[PDB]
């Protein structure tokens, strides 16, 4: 079974140290390897201070938004 | 611990560069960051350092007393005080030219001298201390107290008396003793002085240590106190004709509550201050016996904080767990302490000018200005330090898992709201204060001062009218005779208070106007903006979206690199450092306002301030340009006068205020790449290859250079304004 | 007569300020021919000054010892026209602006790249949104009651 | 001298090492990312502190992380 | 891999500059870079100026590691040659420095170990109160 | 000789004591145990 | 004109047009009602 | 006082029109343009007006020249890189004949 969210599921972030903390994002892809610690690649509408719109997040550092 | 000079830090000792010297100077008193440190040793070093500071305080006061006793005209000043100049100390400068010796000879002195603008003359004369031998005795006693504090600080570093970590954390017994004894018994003892000495000294006779056991401060003597007939201590209030220092018009009362000022000295009554210190002595001795120490009664501050959780959770977990984040954290203790100290220092400044306690201190005008400026700049600095130490607490000492959801973590939960609404209030105040000031600048520019926006401060005039000031016709609680406030106090203190406040010549509740409104809103802008910077650095001390790991970098660190757009001045230290600029600006505003209002009151033309304080070219022309004439003419090509030192200090403060701009504007990288060329030149210059540094000469570090620029900046700010405020107020003296 | 201020139609210092400014203008009016254009501009400024002082007389402005119109912003009805009747007229207009620029930002919030409408303003969309803020106070009121004024994160 | 500690959020892009002007960093094999490599930091004693490694780290905040610490002649960028 | 054993190879043609080894070589470590240039060509050396590196082996002694690695990256990116530099202490003991495995550090060679590596996200570091009155910091657990 | 005491102490604290302190603290700055 | 209305839609061109119109409005109001310090119209 | 700027009487800024002299209320300028115009022998506002129209003509001319020399017919690098001609022309023609024609005006 494919682990994590889907390749178009909307998600929000519970990572304290992220720029998009408590901000929603779009799951690009989830690495199905059970050895990558941060498989959930998320895409965000607004860039961070490094002019980057995406980062890999963990499964527990993420929350499938109900919208 | 280490090898080279920073023995307290083997990271700077193992630094080949000159940064070792600087950082070992700076981080010397940061005991929390030293090597091989324990909470026990930290507390013990703090205790011994407090002893050292008390020793230096008593030594500095002994020096004041000695240099007024030896080189002062204090015996001549107590004869005709309001027409004889104080003398701080003598001067032996071998660079002085003979004109400068002719000029600095003041106060009827054998040589050149310095005028005590500090008020120690007035204060010492008010508390007794008539002859110079009394000041000599005081200096000897304070030398003894300095040696006693040094003895205590050395003794409480030895193992037999090194107090334990759990003894400095006894936060109930310490409050009990300090409220009861340090605050209460000390106020009680000052009442004892004011009653046995200072009141008899004001009323003639000189009650000294040889003859104080056989003179009665009150002719009955402890009958009234023990019998409860305390009104007998308010029988003869030396009403309205008493000459301070002589028995003409004197009285017998020692604790009469009169309110208002002496008629002669325009200071408060020593009976009033005796009764005052007695009353707060009772209140502090009562408030002391509150916290449980050893005896099975009293409160535990824990179960007061733990119990103050509101149902409904509007605060959250309340103060549940806040005893531990203050008792175990010395930076919270220091932040609260400096907060209270800055508040009460500002209070000292704001009350000592309007309710002067010392004899003939309202009559010498430079003294009041120097004192208000001093205590307000001290208060602004102490407030900036309160906040800086709150930031250092949030970084070093704050444990979020110990204080989850309590009243302190809820700060960081919504820190953006606090910071953004402070950023609203300051922005509103600046936009509108500056807009009105610029509107009035342009109206006076276009020759239409009637078009000015002169918003009357109705809400402060209403408070003045709630205190008996019959200058606005509001007819409020104490300006109205038919009121409960003008009935329950009309027999006790409102006579003197009304007759003091209604006098337009004193500083008690000055008649204000629209310039006072505008400058009060400039003051509010300064306070709100300094608060914004400091609170923002304190709450973003642990981290932000730009640097969430800031807590791992400590309080003072330069930056986080050019990445992520750029992280210059991101530390909480940098917030402090920018807030010192905004603080000095704020206190410059409050003290410009004070000094111009008061120099216009003392001159006589209050209309000058009232018509000229509403537009900024009035502050530049009629205050800075006008009052600085006698200052900058302290030394002209054809001679000099006594204000030559203040002109020189004025220009000196300008020079260092400008030199701070070198370190603030010009940053590192240019200087390291300059000193590389200098090092090349020294290593290739003949007859100087012989000489070689032992410390590799690097440029100043970044955060260091922000500090050094801030130090030059503040030194120049302070020296410039001290020179201008003393020279202008001493060139004419009202 | 609040705050110890005489009215400006009765204040002698106000009339003295008027006469001083008028004499200052007339001393500059003597240097020009009475029919010339600088002289006519100075005379127009003189009538402007005179009717300015008359209008500050009739509109209930209070003048202090310095003799300048002070504004009583406390809430006295006699002086609402000094602060509150303009102030509401500010909070309306200001709240027009913010209710427009906010609404616009909500109308271009659901675009693909909504930043290229921040720098390149849709004039049709902005003109449709601008007059929505005419009666903005009821929209802001209802959006506060409906919760649409505050985002829920 | 300095302390260049890295964290497991690294994705193995090899930009922190390609920016490093002092060879502090080097990619090692690892199993925690799609690229199967992570950036170690053996030569921390050669670190000047320029933070080019973390001005090139494309994570949400950072994976490589320079903590400035005891400054030696190698870390003070001194050719003399 | 075994190091490359710095020989007494020749140096570039340079007329001398004020960017050399002042005192960090006399009493402290200085550095030396060796590169095999296929042809003789001009290059901007990091101590200011412009030198002409010879054909075959070249050797340039520099004052710090950043000069060596800056020159090396410019060589590897512009002239595409393979550089390798050392560190020579004033008593000897030439230390092989740059590749340390034969292959450049951007390539994940096996054998090199994980040093300076935390198995946690960056914001799971404990607070300074946890490591207070301890020689450890908040990033070394 | 009490108007001569400033002439004794102002150099002794201002020239001599600064030389003493600067020399001693420069030695303490460069010491190595 | 296509792509001129997009340029005139740009933030500085649009800001200068809006503030020129607005400043002319304020300027002509102050010509009509000069030297105003109260709102007496109620 | 040399004055060549008048303000509009709107918000009391009309007092910036000072008694500079000559039956004129304006801002005393400091560009020394009046001194240039006396050095040129102007002596009439018609001449200043027509050289203003001429300078507007030359502004339109330079704007059209920039449009032409970017968008319609632009030089290539062989035109700029030759500098002997650029110097010869900017010396003999711009600065040489420029000073010659100014000397002709003056004479
Ligand atoms: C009644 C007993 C008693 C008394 C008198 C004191 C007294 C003191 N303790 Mg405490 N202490 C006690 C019991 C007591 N302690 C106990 C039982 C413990 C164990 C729990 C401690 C533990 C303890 C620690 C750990 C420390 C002290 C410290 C101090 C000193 C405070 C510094 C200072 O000068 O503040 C002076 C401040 C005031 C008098 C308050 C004045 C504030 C008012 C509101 C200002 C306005 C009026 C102003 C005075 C007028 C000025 C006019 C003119 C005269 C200039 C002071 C000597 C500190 C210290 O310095 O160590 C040496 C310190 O570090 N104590
Ligand atoms: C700590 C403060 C202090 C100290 C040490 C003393 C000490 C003394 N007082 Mg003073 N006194 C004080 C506060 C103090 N008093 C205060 C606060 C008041 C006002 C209520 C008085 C009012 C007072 C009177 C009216 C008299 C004394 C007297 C005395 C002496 C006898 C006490 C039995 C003794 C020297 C008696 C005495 O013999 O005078 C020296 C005396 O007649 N005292
Ligand atoms: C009761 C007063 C009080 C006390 C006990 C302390 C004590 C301390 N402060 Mg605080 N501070 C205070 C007032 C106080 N300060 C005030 C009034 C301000 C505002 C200007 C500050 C602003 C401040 C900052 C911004 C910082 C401290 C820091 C510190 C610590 C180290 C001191 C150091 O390294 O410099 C010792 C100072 C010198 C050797 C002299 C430096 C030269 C100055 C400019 C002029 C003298 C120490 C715990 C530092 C800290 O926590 O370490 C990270 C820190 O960063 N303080
Ligand atoms: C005269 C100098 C000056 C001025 C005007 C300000 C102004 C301000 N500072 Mg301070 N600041 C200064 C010097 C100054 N600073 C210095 C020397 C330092 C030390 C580095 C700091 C450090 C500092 C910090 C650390 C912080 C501030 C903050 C602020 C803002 C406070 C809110 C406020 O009053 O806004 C009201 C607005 C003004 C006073 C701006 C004045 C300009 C007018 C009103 C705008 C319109 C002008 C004009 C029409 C534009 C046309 C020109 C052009 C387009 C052609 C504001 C922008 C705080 C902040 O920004 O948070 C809110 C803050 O946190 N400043
Ligand atoms: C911190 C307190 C303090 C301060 C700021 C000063 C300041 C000064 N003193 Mg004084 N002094 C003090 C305490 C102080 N004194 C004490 C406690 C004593 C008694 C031992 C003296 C005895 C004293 C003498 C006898 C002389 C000075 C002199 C001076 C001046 C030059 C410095 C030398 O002094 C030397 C410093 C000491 C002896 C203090 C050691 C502790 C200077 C104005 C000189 C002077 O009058 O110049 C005009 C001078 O001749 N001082
Ligand atoms: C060339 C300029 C110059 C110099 C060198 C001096 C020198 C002096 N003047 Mg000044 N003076 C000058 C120009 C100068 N004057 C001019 C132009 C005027 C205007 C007419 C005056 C007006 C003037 C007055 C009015 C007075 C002096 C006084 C003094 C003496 C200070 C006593 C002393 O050394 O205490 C010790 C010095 C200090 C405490 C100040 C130094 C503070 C340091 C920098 C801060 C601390 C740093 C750190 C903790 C310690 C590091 C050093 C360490 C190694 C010891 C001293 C001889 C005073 C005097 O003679 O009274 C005794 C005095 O009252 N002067
Ligand atoms: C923030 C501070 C501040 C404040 C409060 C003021 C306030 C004022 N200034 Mg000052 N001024 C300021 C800053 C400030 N200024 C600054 C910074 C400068 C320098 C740039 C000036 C320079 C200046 C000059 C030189 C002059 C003023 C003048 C004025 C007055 C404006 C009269 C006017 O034309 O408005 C009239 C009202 C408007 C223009 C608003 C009209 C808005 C439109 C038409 C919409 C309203 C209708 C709307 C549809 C709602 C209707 C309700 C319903 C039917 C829908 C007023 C007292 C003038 C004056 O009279 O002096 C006292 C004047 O000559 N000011
Ligand atoms: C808006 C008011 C205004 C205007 C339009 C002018 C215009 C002029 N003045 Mg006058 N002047 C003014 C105000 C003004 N001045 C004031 C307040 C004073 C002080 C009393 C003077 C004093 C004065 C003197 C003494 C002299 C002039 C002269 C001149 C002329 C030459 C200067 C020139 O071309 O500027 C060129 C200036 C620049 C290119 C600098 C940059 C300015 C930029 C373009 C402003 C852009 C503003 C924009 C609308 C808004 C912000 C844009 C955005 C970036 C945010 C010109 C006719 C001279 C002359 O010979 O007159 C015939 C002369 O000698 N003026
Ligand atoms: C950062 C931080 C910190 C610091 C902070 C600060 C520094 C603060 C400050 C603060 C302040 C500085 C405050 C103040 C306040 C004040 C108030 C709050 C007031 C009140 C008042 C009242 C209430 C009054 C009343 C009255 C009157 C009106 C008069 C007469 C009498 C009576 C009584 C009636 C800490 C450490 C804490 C912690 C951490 C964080
Ligand atoms: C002010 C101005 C203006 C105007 C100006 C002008 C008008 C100018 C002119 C100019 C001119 C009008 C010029 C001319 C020139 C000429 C020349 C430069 C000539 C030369 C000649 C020669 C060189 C010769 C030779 C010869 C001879 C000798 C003889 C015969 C033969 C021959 C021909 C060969 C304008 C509007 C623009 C505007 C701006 C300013
Ligand atoms: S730059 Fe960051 S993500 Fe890329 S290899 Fe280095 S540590 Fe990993
Ligand atoms: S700070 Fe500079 S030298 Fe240190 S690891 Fe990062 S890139 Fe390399």
């Amino acid at each position: 079974p494919p682990i994590g969210p889907k390749r178009g599921s909307k998600v929000k972030i519970l990572r304290r140290e992220s720029y998009w903390f408590k901000n929603v994002g779009s799951v690009v892809a989830v690495d199905q390897d059970p050895k990558t610690r941060y498989p959930v690649v998320v895409r965000f509408a607004k860039v961070n201070y490094a002019n980057i719109s995406t980062n890999n997040y963990a499964l527990d550092e993420v929350e499938e938004v109900a919208a | 611990m280490a090898l080279r000079f920073p023995r307290f830090s083997q990271g700077l000792a193992q630094d080949p560069t000159t940064r070792r010297i600087w950082f070992g100077i700076a981080t010397a008193h940061d005991f929390e960051s030293h090597d091989d440190i324990t909470e026990e040793r930290l507390y013990q070093n703090i205790f011994a350092s407090h002893f050292g500071q008390l020793a230096i305080i008593f030594l500095w006061t002994s020096g004041n007393l000695f240099h007024v006793a030896w080189q002062g005209n204090f015996e001549t000043w107590v004869q005709d005080p309001l027409h004889v100049r104080p003398i701080a100390h003598a001067i032996w400068d071998p660079h002085f030219g003979q004109p400068a010796v002719e000029a600095f000879t003041r106060g009827g002195a054998l040589g050149p001298v310095n005028i005590a603008y500090s008020g120690v003359y007035q204060w010492w004369y008010t508390i007794g201390l008539r002859t110079n031998e009394d000041l000599y005795t005081g200096a000897l006693f304070l030398l003894f107290l300095s040696a006693l504090s040094l003895i205590g600080g050395w003794l409480h570093l030895q193992p037999k008396w090194k107090p334990r970590v759990s003894w400095f954390k006894n936060a109930e017994s310490r409050l009990n003793h300090h409220l009861s004894g340090l605050f209460g018994v000390s106020s009680l003892a000052w009442t004892g002085h004011l009653v046995h000495v200072a009141i008899p000294a004001s009323r003639g006779e000189y009650v000294r240590w040889n003859n104080f056991l056989n003179v009665l401060p009150h002719p009955q003597g402890l009958g009234p106190l023990f019998t409860g007939q305390w009104n007998l201590y308010a029988q003869n209030p030396d009403s309205s004709s008493h000459l301070f220092g002589t028995s003409q018009g004197s009285g017998t009362a020692i604790l009469t509550l009169l309110g208002g000022f002496h008629p002669q000295t325009q200071s408060l009554w020593l009976t009033d201050m005796a009764h005052h210190h007695l009353a707060i002595a009772i209140l502090f001795l009562i408030a002391g016996h509150m916290y449980r120490t050893n005896f099975g009664i009293g409160h535990s501050i824990k179960d007061l904080l733990e119990a103050h959780i509101p149902p409904g959770g509007r605060l959250g977990r309340g103060h549940k767990g806040l005893y531990d984040t203050i008792n175990n954290s010395i930076h919270f203790q220091l932040g609260l302490a400096l907060a209270s100290l800055g508040v009460i220092t500002s209070l000292v400044a704001q009350h000592m000018y309007s309710l002067p306690a010392y004899a003939f201190i309202a009559q010498d005008f430079t003294t009041q200005a120097a004192l208000y400026t001093h205590h307000q700049y001290i208060a602004g600095f102490i407030m900036t330090g309160a906040f800086a130490h709150g930031a250092i607490f949030f970084i070093r000492d704050y444990n979020p898992e110990q204080n989850e959801d309590n009243v302190l973590a809820r700060m960081l939960d919504h820190k953006e709201a606090i910071i953004s609404h402070l950023s609203w209030a300051s922005l509103f105040l600046g936009f509108h204060t500056l807009g009105l000031y610029v509107h009035n600048d342009v109206m006076l520019a276009f020759g239409t001062p009637e078009k000015q926006i002169l918003i009357e401060p109705i809400f402060a005039q209403w408070i003045q009218s709630a205190h008996g000031k019959t200058s606005y016709g509001f007819d409020v609680l104490l300006s109205s005779t038919s009121g409960p406030a003008f009935n329950a106090g009309r027999s006790i203190w409102l006579p003197g208070w009304l007759n003091a406040i209604n006098e337009n010549s004193n500083s008690l509740f000055l008649t204000i106007g629209p310039g006072d409104f505008l400058v009060h809103h400039a003051i509010a802008l300064g306070l709100h903006t300094t608060t914004l910077i400091l609170v923002k650095g304190a709450l973003d001390a642990r981290g932000s979206k730009l640097m969430p790991d800031k807590k791992d970098f400590g309080y003072s660190f330069p930056c986080d690199g050019p990445g992520r757009g750029g992280t210059c001045d991101i530390s909480a230290w940098d917030a402090f450092y920018l807030a010192v600029f905004w603080m000095l600006n704020t206190i410059g505003w409050v003290t410009f306002y004070w000094h111009w209002k008061h120099i216009t009151l003392w001159q006589g033309n209050v209309s000058q301030f009232n018509e000229s304080s509403t537009y900024l070219m009035g502050w530049l022309r009629d205050y800075l340009w006008l009052n600085s004439s006698q200052l900058i003419n302290g030394y002209n090509p054809f001679g000099m006068n006594s204000l030559s030192v203040w002109a020189w200090m004025f220009l000196f403060g300008h020079l260092v205020w400008a030199t701070g701009f070198m370190f603030l504007i010009s940053w590192r990288g240019y200087w390291q790449e300059l000193i590389e060329t200098l090092a090349w030149a020294h290593e290739r210059t003949p007859l100087a290859n012989l000489i070689r540094w032992k410390d590799k000469p690097v440029a100043l570090s970044i955060v260091q250079a922000r500090l050094v620029g801030l130090a030059h900046f503040s030194v120049g700010y302070i020296f410039t304004y001290a020179a201008f405020l003393i020279a202008s107020t001493s060139g004419k003296f009202g | 007569d609040i705050s110890g201020l005489t009215p400006c139609k009765d204040s002698k210092q106000f009339a003295k300020r008027e006469k001083q400014q008028i004499k200052k203008l007339e001393s500059s009016l003597k240097l020009y021919a009475p029919e010339s254009a600088p002289a006519l501009a100075l005379n127009a400024q003189i009538e402007k000054t005179k009717r300015r002082f008359d209008n500050y007389g009739k509109y209930g402005l209070l003048c202090g010892s310095d003799g300048l119109p002070h504004l009583i912003v406390n809430g006295d009805q006699r002086h609402w026209g000094e602060f509150i009747t303009p102030g509401i007229l500010f909070l309306y207009i200001a709240g027009w602006i913010g209710w427009v620029g906010r609404s616009y930002l909500i109308a271009i919030s659901g675009e693909k790249k909504p930043a290229m409408k921040e720098i390149i303003i849709d004039v049709p969309l902005a003109s449709r949104i601008i007059f929505r803020g005419f009666i903005w106070p009821v929209a802001a009121y209802r959006e506060f009651l409906n919760g649409d004024l505050i985002a829920k994160d | 001298s300095h302390s260049v500690k890295i964290y497991d959020t690294c994705i193995g892009c090899t930009q922190c090492v390609r920016a490093c002007p002092t060879d502090v960093l080097e990619m090692i094999p690892w199993d925690g990312c799609k690229a199967k490599q992570i950036a170690s930091a053996p030569r921390t004693e050669d670190c000047v502190g320029c933070k080019r490694c973390e001005s090139a780290c494309p994570t949400d905040f950072l994976s490589v992380r320079v903590y400035l610490w005891h400054e030696t002649t190698r870390s003070m960028g001194l050719a003399y | 891999t075994p190091p490359q054993l710095d020989p007494n190879t020749p140096s570039p043609i340079f007329a001398g500059s004020t960017g050399g080894l002042l005192r960090k070589a006399q009493v402290e470590e200085f550095y030396v870079i060796t590169w095999n240039s296929p042809k003789e060509q001009i290059f901007e050396m990091p101590t200011g100026g412009a030198a002409i590196m010879r054909e075959g082996p070249n050797l340039l002694k520099l004052a710090r590691k950043e000069q060596c690695l800056a020159l090396g990256t410019r060589l590897r990116s512009k002239y595409k040659i393979t550089y390798q530099f050392y560190r020579v202490f004033p008593n000897g003991e030439v230390q092989y420095l740059h590749p340390k495995d034969g292959v450049y550090p951007e390539k994940a060679n096996p054998g090199r170990e994980g040093v300076g590596l935390n198995m946690r996200s960056i914001g799971k570091n404990v607070s300074p109160i946890e490591v207070k009155f301890t020689g450890k910091q908040s990033y070394d657990l | 000789t009490f108007n001569n005491l400033p002439s004794i102490f102002v150099p002794l604290v201002g020239l001599v004591f600064p030389a003493i302190a600067m020399a001693s603290l420069f030695l303490h700055i460069q010491k190595n145990k | 004109m296509r792509d001129l209305k997009t340029y005139l839609s740009v933030a500085p061109v649009l800001s200068t047009l809006w503030f020129g119109s607005l400043a002319g409005l304020l300027i002509e109001i102050n010509r009509l009602f000069p030297d105003a310090l109260t709102f007496p119209f109620f | 006082g040399p004055s060549a700027q008048v303000v509009w009487p709107i918000v009391g800024q009309e007092i910036l029109n000072g008694d500079v002299g000559g039956g004129f209320r304006g801002i005393q300028i400091t560009s020394g343009f009046f001194q240039i115009w006396r050095a040129s022998g102007i002596t009439s506002e018609l001449q200043l007006y027509c050289t203003a129209i001429g300078a507007l003509v030359f502004a339109a001319l330079m704007l059209f020249a920039g449009w032409f020399h970017y968008h319609k017919a632009a030089p290539k690098l062989a035109w700029f890189q030759d500098v002997e001609s650029m110097l010869n022309h900017h010396l003999a023609g711009l600065l040489g004949l420029g000073s010659l024609s100014w000397a002709g005006h003056q004479v």
